[PDB]
């Protein structure tokens, strides 16, 4: 189960439910425009 | 080299007694991000007894360091796990492994 807390831009961050990028299921931390962390580790640019 | 980082907290006191089966759920994936096995997909808890060489020695050691009701992310050195030649068609040679094991029950 996935749950991230963080912030995002109004233009760069465009979540489309579907393929996205990487393995799929891109959240706030996956987008480089947005910044967020999930529990233990932070997420920026789709890398933990 | 095993590094047992704690994904979530589990009762610290409980620890795997020697010569006892450990009921675990594991989701192993490669270093680069490719996922190759997931015990949740099999819908059955994988069972293995500590002290035997059935499972990878690094995995058994990490489970020994792990505690009941606690999930962790642990990395196994390729020399420990399928060093010279990997499992054919599954793990490439000289490649590291990443696991995610939960010790739900010890019975």
């Amino acid at each position: 189960t996935h749950l991230r807390v963080g912030w995002a831009l109004t233009e760069g961050y465009s979540p489309y439910p579907g393929g996205g990028e990487g393995w799929g299921g891109n959240g706030v931390g996956d987008d480089l425009y947005s910044y967020g962390f999930d529990g233990l580790h932070l997420w920026t640019g789709h890398v933990a | 080299g095993v590094e047992i980082e704690t994904i979530s907290p589990g009762d610290g006191r409980t620890f795997p007694k020697k010569g006892q089966t450990c009921v675990v759920h594991y989701t192993g994936m490669l270093q680069n991000g490719k996922k190759f096995d997931s015990s949740r997909d099999r819908n059955k808890p994988f069972k293995f007894r500590i002290g035997k060489q059935e499972v990878i020695k690094g995995f058994e050691e990490g489970a020994a360091q792990m505690s009941l009701g606690q999930r962790a992310k642990l990395t196994c050195t390729p020399d420990v796990a399928y060093g010279a030649t990997g499992h054919p068609g599954v793990i490439p040679p000289n490649a590291t492994l990443i696991f995610d094991v939960e010790l739900l029950n010890l019975e």
